[PDB]
This record gives C-alpha cells, structure tokens and sequence, in this order.
C-alpha cells in the first residue's frame, strides 16, 4: 500500500548534523515527489525542502539556506534528509511525503498540484533532539 | 482633469473609423482626446504590476576567506596538490615560485604552488524574469466636466483603475451616466520581455535586457541555490598576489557595488518592495468610443449673472483652464460658453469641456479652452451679457506648427514605430508607414545599436561628411538621411 | 513574503455544533489553498484541496470555501472524534507555507 | 569590472529619464579630457602621427580624435 | 568614477609584479571582444567607413582598429 | 595609502586628481566634504517629487 | 499646479539636502625625502653551514 517508514528517532550535540531516512512503498517510487515538513512541538508546521527521486532535482527552503542536503537511493526506493549544524531550535519532529508529479525534476505549481505536503502517507514522523 | 499639468501630453482630435481611436501612452505621459461628439476624456497610466516572477541568476558583490591552505611538490617532478582543491566551494589557483637549499629540499628550480581558500558570500542581487504573463497595466480613465478640487490630485476617485491583462482584453469600462467606453490594449507589443530581466539589489532594482545580463561578470550562482554556495567564477573576484619570488597570496576583491551602480547606468532602475512596483514602460490600446453619451442633453441655457473664481490658467500650448460658481435658480442647466475675436461676431475658439455643465449648484466647476494665437475675446455672459474676460494667447501659428513636429519627432524617437500607430486611421499611408519605418529602421537603427553619445554623433558627422563628397546622386540616401537621423537621434537620446 | 493567516487560534464547542475557519493570504493565491486535520501525536492529515474539494474516505460534514485571498473551511455537524488542531495551507509561488493552526476543544 | 559594462546603448530606454540622467555622458568627457590636460606630451606625439598618416586634411582630424578616444 | 582612470601607464613601475599582474590587460582585451561579438551590426558599419576614407589599405586598417577601440 | 589594511604607492598627482568625495587632512570634526556630487546621485522620476 | 494645488500652472522650482555621513576612509599619507631608511643583509660565502 501507500506507505512510509522514516527511521527511529536520534538525539544529537548541537553544531552536529543528523540523517534521517524515509522509506516509501505501494507504487512506483520515482512517480512521486518527496518533501520534508518539520514540526516543532511548541509550533505548527513548517516545510523543510523538496528532492526529486527521479534525477536527484533538490530544491529547499530559505530558512534551512545552506544547512540541509537531501539525497536517494533508487535501488532501495529510499530518501535521506540530512542536516548540518544543528542546534536546540532545530529538535524537533520530522516528516516525508510525496506528490502525484510530471516527470524529470523537482517543483511544479501550474501542472494543477500534488493536493497535499506531508499529510496522506508522508509516514509516522521521527522526533530528533539536538541536545549537550 | 488629472492630465493638466504634466505637460507632455497628447491631444487626439477626432475619431471617425465609426468607432475607434489609436493611442499610444506610457506612465510619465498622459492623453486628452476627442470627437466631433462625447465627452473629452483623458488617459492616464500608472503602476505596471507583473505578480509572479521567477528566480535567475545569483550574483555576489562581496565575500570573504578563511581556513585557505596551500602547497608547492618543489621539485621539477609534480605539479603540486591539495585535498581541499576537491571541493569547487573552495578557489584555487596554481602559481610558480621557487625552491632550493633555502626551502631546503630539492635540485635548485622554479617549482610549482597551489593555493585554495573557503569562499563565501555576503550580499546578492536577486534577478528575476517575468513570463509576458500575469502581468497587468493599471488606468485611470478621467472624465472633464467640472466636480471641483483638481485638474490634478489624480488621487480620488473619477476614472476608476480600469485594470487590464493580457490574459483578458476589450478592456469594458463604465464611468457614471455616458461612462460606457472599450479599450483594447496589445501588451504582447509591449515592452518585449523574456529580453527582460528585473534585478533587486539590496533595496533599488533595475530593468535590463537580458543578455547583457548573462554576459555580465562577476561571481555566477545558477536560481537554483538551496545551500549550492557552488558559484562558479571568483576568478574575475579574489585577486591573488604573488610578490617577487617567495609564496602567494589571496586577497578578498572588495565590493563593487557602487562600480555595479555606474554600470547599471543607461538602464531605466526600477523600484521593487511587494511583488513589484513597475513604472515607465509604455503600451498601445485602441479605443471604441460608440457607447458614449454626451453628459446631458436637451436642457435650457443656464439663466444668467455667473461670478467667477480665479483667471486665466492658460498652461502648454491652450488650454486655459478657468474655475467659475454659478449663481442662480436654474438647476444644472448648461454653460453658455463662448470664445470670439474682437466685436463683430467672427467667433472663433475651441472649446473642450464639451458641453460643460453646472451641477448640483454651488461648486466651483471649471473648464478649458483653446483660444488663438492672439488677441482672444472670451464670453461666459449671456443675458445681461454677464460677462467678458480679455486674453490674449502669444506665440503660436508656425512656431506651433514647428513645436508640434519636434513632439512627433520625439515620438518617432523614444517609442518608435508603435509611434506610427499613435495617429488613428490614416487607411493607407499611415499603414504602409508604420510598415517602412518598421522593417526599415528595424535594420538601420538597430545594428549600429548598442553605442552611446558620443560614438553616434561622430559617427553620425563623418558619414554625413563621406555623403557630402559622394557622387551619384547618392549623396541624399546618405546626407540627409543619415545627418537627420544621426544628430536628432544623437542629442535627444540616452536620457 | 506570502503571509498566511488563521482565524481563530482556537474554538471550543458542544457536539453538533457547525464549525468554520477562516484563512487569509497577503497576496491573492487564487484555489491554492489546503486544510489539514491533525490529532496530537499523529501526523497531520487532509481534508481539503482546492480550497474546495473533500478527498475520497473524507466524511462529508467537511467542506471548504473562498477564492482571493480569503478561505472558510466548514464542519456542518461537530463531532466528537473530531477534536484536531486544523490547518490551511498555501502552495503557491513555492516559498511552502503553513497556517499556524487551530485548537478544538469539545464542550 | 562592473567598472566597464555600463549598460547604455543597448535599448528600451523609455520615456522617463534612468539613473546619471545627463550626467555619466558630460562626466565621460570631462575625465577623458582631464586626462588629456595631465599626459600633454601624448597628445603631441599622437597629433604628429595625425599629420603624419593618411593626412588627406580630414583623415588627421579624424585618426587625431581617435587618438584622443584610445585612453583607457 | 575610480571605475576609469585605473592608475596604470604612470611610471614607478617596481621589479615586482604590482595588483592585477598579468589580468588586466587581457581583461581590457577580453571584455572588448565581447562587446564586439555582441554588437556586429556597429562593427559592419564601422569597416565600411574604413573602405570609405582614406583608404589607401593600411589607412583602413588603422581608423578600423578604431572601430576596435570605440567604447566597450 | 592605507585603506582598511592594504596599501598602496601612488604617486601624487593621480592620487590628487582621483573623484569621490574629498576631505583635507585636517578634518577631525571638520565633515567638511568638498565633493559628492560625484557621490550620492538624485532620482528625479517622470515629473513630481525627487 | 491646481493639482499641487497652488499657483498658476508651471514647470516649477524645487530643491533638496541631505546630512551625509562616512564609512570607510583612505587614510592617505605622504613622506618627505626624510626619515626614511633602508635595511640590507650583506653576507659573506665561504661554508658554516646555514
Ligand atoms: C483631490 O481629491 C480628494 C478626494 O476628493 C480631495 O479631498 C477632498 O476635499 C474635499 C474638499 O472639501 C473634502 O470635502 C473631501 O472630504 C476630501 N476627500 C477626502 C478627505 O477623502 C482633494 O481636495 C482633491 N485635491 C484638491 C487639490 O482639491
Ligand atoms: C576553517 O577554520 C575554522 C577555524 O577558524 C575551523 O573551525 C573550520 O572548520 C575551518 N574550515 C575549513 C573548511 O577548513
């Protein structure tokens, strides 16, 4: 089925960096868009970044500017997020999801819309707490 | 109303065609038209607004080093290397220097070096495109007539905004009681973007062609960023010393921000704080006027005893605004307003408010006219006569007819063959006009583009000269032609 | 940039009642809009796109509303089971954005 | 650099004035001639190359002018 | 501004290399070339008068250059 | 001439020609600026304002 | 203009002035053909080692 798998959740030092994956399964995994929504527990949510499965397209956000890389792997159907730097600000809950996507790389906005952001299948989340 | 003023402006007589009119206006210009009938009406364009851009090109005016690590093999043998060279984030440079028994090491030679710095930026400039999409042109469509306050304060409300998009057209337009009025605009004629780039530094921002704007030094960054800091370049940015012999150096360039500022001269700036603010430009719309009522019809002629206030107002060329209060019974009955030479009714004005009107009674309505090029003779009086002002109007037959071609010559200049088309119907040569000029300067003002003041008037002086010695008859296809648009292009230009 | 805005913070109601949000957007978004339900420590969950579509499995006291700028979202009927906090989301132009949320608490 | 681009003949104008507005043109010429004033001795020997070359009369005012241009 | 007059035929010259060493002047080159192939049309007219005046052959040579040297 | 920690030999009389906004060596309060207009240039946009 | 409001309808004067105020400096100095020395290592061949 449509279906997600992030992995446990980690506790880190601040200035560290942290990799957290988000595996996928019940369709064809370059068919869909992925995208990582953070949500801190004293707050809403707010959307990390986007990488495409098919191509390895990446885009992210102005808030995380120079501070997260996200990659795949094909083979496994899996994403990895990766953040660097981290500090007390960044513990948190994260999640992945997906979008129903034209084709080669990553966002669109007038092809219609995925009709979503981390919310159908995006997965169970995983809470990471940067801590000394 | 509301053109008044700004002087510049534009007077369009008549219409025929049965229907429709073609104007050309843009932003600091504004436009007063009219017919043998419907009310006067003026256009006046402001702020161009295109909402959603797109994101290319990320350039850098400063930076800064660190960490920067470096090494030389000394040998001959080797062209030396460091790990930190693997990562594009970092600079590098490979120089030459020396080595020896100083150094210590090796066979006595002029050895290789490298070097590498962290590099990092910060300032940007954020340019953007636009798609010749959502995008849209913003008018104020004003009524004459009276309704006190300002021939000005464009301010308040009268000709609506009529907003407009190319994703739309025909323009429908309605004004109280006649204000029935259809435009049609042709923005894709516009300014001809994707040429265009829209570039925010770190408040001001700049209209600039495209190309120019690849071509441009300076550190590259491509839209995409997210955390790229894989700019490409640096090496116009972060000179390197390298004194006498011994070791290098990497120096930080410094900004240029300013040296930027001196470039981006010749190039119309734009302001952008929300979304955008576009200004300048210029567009066409042609205008189908059938669907309008005069303002009133069939009433009685005032009643009599008008007292004015103010005078003469008299403006660019014409128009001599006055401000009048009605005093009477009457209700809004019409103005009999006359202008007439001296005695012996030979009259002769123009009047445009055609058909001025007294509203609700007390409130100061106005009107503008047009009176000769002399002595002028102006008449609001009708019963008791009321009334009688003296003018006189000085300059003004062949010094007007001479201003009036400097005017459309600007016009075959700045804006061009679009200029053509600002006239209405002139069924075939104004057409076949617009189609010579077009093609025509299309290969003759364009290619010799792209050159400045000086370069275009020199250049203009010495092929007119090459003219003047040539033979053939000739001489006229070079001369007058080329010192004509040569020189008045040269001077009026590059503002 | 694009602000997104959600009215009210929080809302408590009895059973039954009709429930409705409003969101509002700094700049027009015309039909990108979203609205999640999310229940304390679940990941958040849809209701509407479009601003006006429920998704299949959605029951049908939900609806949504709004074009401009501005946007209701609707529960004709409360329901116990209900209790979330809800959301709107903008996705146009891609700076990717969220409503800060909305609370209920059932009377 | 940036220094020299300046984005000027180019097109698109536009009926309002852009940014030096009547300036950077007149400051053009006043520096290049400034120059002139300082480095008199080049204006001499480019003149008599002027009067050297070609020098069919209009030829040497033209390749004169030029010689006055080639200042950076 | 300082963007022209860029300190360099001056004198004073040391034995060791000074700022933009072995840079600018391919830079001057570099930047001008470019210009030309942005603008061919200019570059077209500018040669044609070099065939117009003068024109005993190296005359057109040199008053091209020019064309060369015109304005970056 | 020291600009924020590199330096340059110059010689005089460029450096006497050189735009952007002169001061004597004098100043200390002096703020006395002989120049600018070279420096910060005025916007005058179609008609009103500056 | 009536639309500034005031007086009859012209091409008008207008001023403007700033308070204007530094950043970076050019520290510019010079030296008189005086207190001005130079320093040189005149070494001799001939072994040690060094
Ligand atoms: C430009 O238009 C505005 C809007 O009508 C004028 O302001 C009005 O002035 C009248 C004069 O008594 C007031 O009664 C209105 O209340 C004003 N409108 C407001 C405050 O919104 C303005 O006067 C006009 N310009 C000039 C020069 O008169
Ligand atoms: C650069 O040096 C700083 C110390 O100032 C160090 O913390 C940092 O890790 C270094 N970075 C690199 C890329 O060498």
């Amino acid at each position: 089925e449509v279906q997600l798998v992030q992995s446990g959740p980690d506790v880190e030092k601040p200035g560290a960096s942290v990799k957290v994956s988000c595996k996928a399964s019940g369709y064809t995994f370059t068919s869909n868009y992925i995208h990582w929504v953070r949500q801190a527990p004293g707050q809403g949510l707010e959307w990390m970044g986007v990488i495409n499965p098919r191509g390895g397209s990446t885009a992210s956000a102005q808030k995380f500017q120079g501070r997260i890389t996200m990659t795949r792997d094909t083979s496994t159907s899996t994403v990895y997020m990766e953040l660097s730097s981290l500090r007390s600000d960044d513990t948190a809950v994260y999640y992945c999801a997906r979008g129903g996507r034209a084709l080669f790389y990553d966002s669109y906005t007038t092809p219609r819309d995925g009709g979503s952001w981390w919310f159908d299948p995006w997965g169970q989340g995983s809470l990471v707490t940067v801590s000394s | 109303m509301r053109c008044i003023g700004i002087s510049n402006r534009d007077f369009v007589e008549g219409v025929s065609g049965g229907s429709w009119v073609d104007i050309v206006l843009e932003h600091g210009s504004c436009v007063t038209t009219m017919a043998k009938n419907k009310p006067t009406l003026d256009f006046e364009l402001i702020k161009t607004e295109a909402k959603h851009p797109a994101t290319l090109r990320k350039y850098c005016v400063e930076a800064k080093l660190t960490n920067t690590t470096t090494a030389s093999r000394c040998p001959t043998q080797g062209e030396p290397s460091l790990n930190e060279e693997q990562d594009k984030r970092f600079v590098c440079k490979h120089s030459m220097v020396d080595r020896g028994w100083g150094n210590g090491c090796g066979l006595f030679g002029k050895g290789g070096i490298v070097t590498c710095a962290m590099f990092t930026c910060k300032k940007n400039m954020e340019g953007k495109v636009v798609q010749p999409e959502n995008l849209e042109y913003t008018i104020v469509i004003t009524p004459h007539s009276g309704e006190e306050n300002a021939v000005g304060n464009d301010t308040g409300k009268h000709g609506k905004e009529i907003k407009v998009t190319p994703q739309s057209s025909i323009t429908e337009a309605e004004l109280t009681g006649y204000g029935t009025v259809t435009m049609e605009c042709s923005p894709r004629t516009g300014l001809d973007f994707n040429e265009m780039v829209l570039l925010q530094m770190e408040n001001k921002a700049w209209l600039v062609h495209r190309q120019w704007f690849l071509d441009l030094p300076l550190p590259w960054l491509p839209g995409a960023d997210t955390q790229g800091s894989n700019w490409i370049q640096k090496e116009t940015l972060v000179t390197f010393k390298n004194p006498h012999a011994k070791k290098q150096d990497v120096v930080v360039l410094g900004s240029q921000e300013g040296a930027m500022h001196t470039a981006l001269t010749g190039a119309t700036e734009i302001q952008m704080s929300s979304g955008n603010l576009l200004f300048t430009g210029h567009l066409k719309c042609r205008l189908r006027m059938d669907k309008l009522q005069l303002k009133g019809m069939s009433y009685s002629m005032c009643t009599g005893k008008f007292k004015v206030v103010k005078e003469i107002a008299e403006t660019q060329h014409g128009t001599i605004v006055i401000r009048v209060q009605y005093e009477g019974d009457g209700s809004p009955c019409k103005i009999p307003f006359e202008i007439m030479d001296l005695e012996k009714r030979h009259v002769l004005g123009r009047l445009i408010t055609v058909n001025p009107i007294v509203t609700e009674k007390d409130s100061p309505v106005n009107i503008e006219a047009e009176p000769p090029f002399g002595d002028s003779y102006i008449i609001i009086g009708v019963e008791p006569g009321q009334l009688k002002l003296s003018w006189f109007k000085k300059g003004s037959s062949i010094g007007q007819m001479f201003e009036t071609t400097m005017r459309g010559a600007k016009r075959m200049a700045i804006l061009g063959d679009t200029a053509w088309d600002f006239g209405s119907l002139g069924g075939v040569f104004t057409s076949i006009g617009k189609a010579l000029h077009q093609v025509f300067g299309a290969i003759y003002g364009a290619a010799f583009s792209g050159v400045s003041w000086t370069m275009k008037i020199l250049i203009g002086v010495v092929i007119t000269w090459i003219g003047m010695n040539s033979r053939s008859t000739s001489l006229s296809v070079s001369l007058v032609l080329v010192g004509v648009v040569t020189l008045y292009l040269g001077v009026m230009v590059q503002a | 940039d694009i602000q997104l805005t959600q009215s009210p913070s929080s809302l408590s109601a009895s059973v039954g009642d009709r429930v409705t949000f409003t969101c509002q957007a700094s700049q027009d978004i015309r039909k990108y809009l979203n609205w999640y339900q999310q229940k304390p420590g679940k990941a958040p969950k849809l209701l509407i796109y479009d601003a006006s579509n429920l998704k299949t499995g959605v029951p049908s006291r939900f609806s949504g509303s709004g074009s401009g700028t501005d946007f209701t979202f609707t529960i004709s009927s409360l329901q116990p089971e209900d209790v979330a906090t809800y959301y709107c989301q903008q996705f146009d132009d891609l700076p990717i954005t969220f409503g800060q949320g909305t609370r209920l608490q059932i009377k | 650099s940036v220094a020299l681009v300046p984005h000027v003949g180019m097109g698109l104008e536009t009926r309002t004035e852009t940014w030096m507005s009547s300036e950077g043109a007149w400051k053009h010429a006043q520096r290049i001639e400034t120059w002139i004033l300082r480095h008199p001795g080049f204006t001499i020997m480019a003149a008599i190359l002027a009067y050297t070359i070609g020098t069919t009369y209009f030829q040497r005012v033209l390749i004169f002018i030029l010689l006055t241009a080639v200042t950076p």
